[PDB]
């Protein structure tokens, strides 16, 4: 409910973070001066020993204990809020348990990440043979993940159309209750990532000759229909159309590695622009993809200190 | 199909969608070539070269005829950097091969 | 090798391990490569060529966006690798061929 009893704390996790100018610093290391300069950090509460496993397994706790605890500390709509920011590795897990249950791997065959509940549900989840009986186990008041898999819970029982299709309901749910709540900017930030993530997939399945009405969703306002049907076929025009929305860097680029580095960085940039709203929920999503961004490129220093790879090759990742 | 430099590499692999594994030493990827011989994986195999670059002993070792299971070199992940010996790499190659030494 | 290794890298230090682990874990094993037959100067080896299904479009909306680039880099390199496989084979038949040769010419020679 209250977004500045837990903002206070955000802003003190905002103030004790690592800045880019340790990862100028890592960026001239073989693994003992940056697993040193790790251990300084945050990360370096959780570095247990040595080696690339050891600080990935550091980064992913201090990540959980970054914003697992955004979890808590919170109770109603900004609990809802709150919620609906860390959907990634929750909705991971979920098409993880479906894949498992409609591919006959073992209950402990998943790696199982930290999700947004408790790992129990998933334990019970994976002795359950009705999905709509996994979803009401799972169902959680404002787990919105559990309300679209009971609404594209009768078309079948474990389907990987039924996932895909349950997968663009999960973005069309978290569409309509970003649209549902008191909060502008975060609806304007969900949007762009939907619309972002809809060019990121048509192009991705470019050229597959497939239905892009079966592809694109519902909810995008920088693109359209007919800009996804343009994208989609081989023409960047669509892509140059892009022209004052914030896909500004984004022109005449067919490529999938450079597009998705700028999308990152107009995400990224979008995101900078949270600290308008203090007594909001915006810092709090700006400080969770600041942070997501810090980890990624401390885990990208740790696997170019192991494989030796070049400044050159990681010089295009330095600029967000 | 099995391939062994590493595992953390052989899931890569397996996010090609074909088997493969990782030892770290000699006689474990032996081993696990000499059941990979025994119980096919379709019989063609890359070791890493800072691991094995001859594995051919498993091949006299289980299956001396047809030579079905082709062993490979490969430049690993960590060595791939440098572009590991190729012209004194078929030096060698024909020092093996032919018994002369060539320029070429 | 070097697309393949540094599209892992990325596709694993920008995302995440478990991720990878279960967007590999997903993707079942794919068995079916196959081979044919060279018969040439009587000699005999098996060479080998790929199926690799790409009907698995385990919901085809790819939940990271690196993973299909890196997977295709990677059935990309098992199509080299196969290449170098029967490079491999055809030089070592045709060198153990000349060396069948050259004892079967020094040894006619010297004694009979």
């Amino acid at each position: 409910d209250d977004f500045a009893y837990l903002n206070a704390r955000v802003r003190v996790r905002r103030g004790t973070l690592l800045k880019e100018s340790f990862f100028q610093e890592a960026l001239d290391l073989s693994f003992a001066d940056f697993l040193r300069l790790l251990s300084e950090t945050v990360y370096g509460g959780e570095l247990a020993g040595q080696g690339l496993p050891d600080v990935d397994r550091a980064v992913l706790r201090t990540q959980a204990k970054l914003v697992g605890d955004l979890p808590r500390l919170v109770t109603g709509e900004a609990r809802e809020a709150v919620r609906l920011l860390l959907l990634r590795n929750d909705l991971h897990n979920l098409q993880a348990l479906l894949r498992a249950k409609a591919t006959g791997r073992p209950f402990e065959e998943v790696l199982l990440l930290p999700g947004t509940l408790r790992e129990e549900v998933w334990r019970q989840a994976y002795e359950a043979q009705d999905p709509a009986g996994m979803a009401q186990v799972l169902a959680v008041p404002g787990h919105p993940l559990a309300r679209a898999l009971r609404a594209v819970l009768r078309e079948t029982q474990d389907l990987a159309r039924v996932e895909a299709l349950l997968a663009k309901r999960f973005f069309e749910d978290v569409a309509k209750a970003a649209k549902g709540l008191d909060q502008p900017a975060l609806r304007d930030y969900l949007a762009l990532e939907v619309d972002a993530e809809n060019l990121r997939t048509a192009f991705k399945l470019q050229g597959s000759g497939l239905a892009p009405d079966a592809f694109f969703l519902k909810g995008g306002r920088f693109v359209d229909r007919v800009r996804f049907a343009r994208l989609m076929e081989g023409d960047y025009a669509v892509l140059d159309e892009l022209s004052g929305t914030p896909f500004s860097g984004l022109s005449g680029v067919r490529d999938l590695k450079a597009l998705e580095r700028g999308l990152r960085c107009v995400l990224l940039k979008e995101a900078k622009k949270g600290v308008q709203d203090p007594l909001g929920v915006g810092l709090v999503l700006a400080y969770v993809k600041e942070r997501e961004w810090e980890a990624v490129r401390l885990r990208l220093l740790a696997r170019r200190a192991y494989f030796g790879l070049p400044r050159a090759q990681v010089e295009e990742e330095v600029v967000c | 199909m099995a391939v062994i430099a590493d595992p953390e590499t052989a899931q890569g692999f397996r996010l090609a969608g074909l088997e493969g594994y990782g030892a770290s030493s000699a006689e474990e990827a032996q081993s696990l070539l000499e059941t990979l011989v025994e119980r096919g994986g379709y019989a063609l195999v890359a070791v890493d070269e800072a691991l094995l670059p001859d594995p051919e002993r498993a091949v006299e070792r289980l299956m001396r005829g047809r030579d079905l299971p082709v062993l490979l070199p490969i430049a690993g992940l960590k060595e791939a950097f440098q572009g590991h010996d190729v012209e004194g790499y078929m030096r060698e190659l024909v020092r093996k091969t032919i018994g002369f030494d060539i320029k070429l | 090798a070097k697309e393949a290794y540094a599209a892992l890298l990325l596709a694993q230090a920008f995302d995440g391990p478990e991720v990878v682990a279960g967007a590999a874990l997903g993707v079942p094993p794919l068995e079916g490569v196959e081979a044919e037959v060279e018969n040439v100067w009587g000699s005999k080896v098996p060479r080998l060529k790929a199926t690799f299904p790409d009907g698995a479009l385990l919901s085809p909306v790819g939940t990271p966006a690196y993973t299909l680039e890196a997977s295709r880099a990677f059935r990309r390199y098992a199509e080299a690798l196969i290449r170098v496989a029967n490079t491999e084979t055809r030089l070592k038949k045709i060198g153990e061929e000349i060396k069948k040769t050259t004892r079967r010419v020094n040894a006619l020679e010297q004694v009979v």
